[PDB]
DNA sequence: GAAGCCACATCCTCT
DNA sequence: AGAGGATGTGGCTTC
């Protein structure tokens, strides 16, 4: 069971959803214990590369994420959607609810604000195989 | 007594003096040069009589069981809080690599005249 | 072998002790296992994190997955979770797309770790 | 007072 | 001689 049957419901109704919804505060978790200047090399390389980690820190719920429809992308990682500042996206199945994460992050502090969004497509498709 | 070591290291009789500090206060008395000195490199040291230190650093923290084995195991821990750190090489040799001038009011150098070490 | 269920309808993970010394190894080798099918060699990764820590330092938090079981190797929390708080895991199975599933109040990590009373 | 954080103290294994 | 892992212990502070 990839998945639940009230994806939609689960997605609306659930608090951990809820709160996951606004434009909450992000933030990349890699390499904490590292010089400012190596993470920042670091979170943008990956992100080119299609992925990174990130977490919304008032919740402190982390994130691993792939930036791929489901080497980089076009509208998955923005690179100049604004000078200085990253737009990503990000598909998967979260806690059996099919949604995509969507937010940016200031390409020099490694933070910025973030959501998760339904994806009534992968969802709804998802039912193929689950029946 | 040249200085108030412990104290100018943050000592400030709260808690347990620190090893580290402990050191620095053999380090800035005329009288323990016999056990344990400046090497007069920077702030290079070499405890001597690594036997004697211990048993003082037991005696101070009340520790009768302390060796100079279990000491060392203290300094150690040093090397990634970046506090002292080993001279490679040089038996029983380590070395301050805080910031003591700015801790201490007075450069190597200074201190090294003030206690006389030759 | 008592296992347990995660907030993902996919997978169940082994039980940790509520409350544990950070970087101490576990008392019981955590493991994550797939209900439905899942590839050998499929990634499993772990985090956690809180409102007090939005990342914890975890160690050895990559494993993979065999015959449905992803078993890591010696994981261990260093990052602490605060005075009466516990981490929320977050659980990753890196199939196509990622599979996530996390666990709230995982697990509390202190420097102490539990200690008998004193006196 | 319990339950956090600290800095060791003890014991060891390995080179 | 020396490095560093594992884990217990007492001083102290914060909830």
């Amino acid at each position: 069971p990839r998945v639940v049957p009230d994806q939609r419901s689960k997605f609306e109704n659930e608090e951990f959803f809820r709160k996951l919804s606004r434009e909450c505060e992000i933030k990349y978790t890699g390499f904490r214990d590292r010089p400012h200047e190596e993470r920042q090399t670091r979170f943008q390389n990956a992100c080119r590369d299609g992925r990174s980690e990130i977490a919304f820190v008032a919740t402190g719920t982390n994130l691993s994420l792939q930036f791929f429809p489901a080497t980089p992308s076009r509208e998955y990682v923005d690179l100049e959607r604004e000078a200085g500042k990253v737009y990503l996206k990000a598909p998967m199945i979260l806690n059996g609810v099919c949604v995509i994460w969507k937010g940016w992050i200031d390409l020099h502090r490694l933070d910025g604000m973030g959501c998760l969004e339904f994806d009534e497509e992968r969802a709804q498709q998802e039912d193929a195989l689950a029946q | 007594p040249v200085i108030p070591a412990a104290a100018l290291a943050g000592y400030t009789g709260s808690g347990p003096i620190q090893l580290w500090q402990f050191l620095l206060e053999l380090l800035t008395d005329k009288s323990c040069q016999s056990f344990i000195s400046w090497t007069g490199d920077g702030w290079e040291f070499k405890l001597s009589d690594p036997d004697e230190v211990a048993r003082r650093w037991g005696k101070r923290k009340n520790k009768p069981k302390m060796n100079y084995e279990k000491l060392s195991r203290g300094l150690r821990y040093y090397y990634d809080k970046n506090i002292i750190h080993k001279t490679a090489g040089k038996r029983y040799v380590y070395r301050f690599v805080c910031d003591l001038q700015s801790l201490l009011g007075y450069t190597p150098e200074e201190l090294h005249a003030m206690l006389d070490v030759k | 072998g008592e296992l347990v269920r995660t907030d993902s309808p996919n997978f169940l993970c082994s039980v940790l002790p509520t409350h544990w010394r950070c970087n101490k190894t576990l008392p019981i080798a955590f493991k994550v296992v797939a209900k439905g099918d899942v590839p050998d060699g499929t990634l499993v990764t772990v985090m956690a994190g809180n409102d007090e820590n939005y990342s914890a330092e975890l160690r050895n938090a990559t494993a993979a997955m065999k015959n449905q079981v992803a078993r890591f190797n010696d994981l261990r929390f260093v990052g602490r979770s605060g005075r009466g708080k516990s981490f929320t895991l977050t659980i990753t199975v890196f199939t196509n797309p990622p599979q996530v599933a996390t666990y709230h109040r995982a697990i509390k990590i202190t420097v102490d770790g539990p200690r008998e009373p004193r006196r």
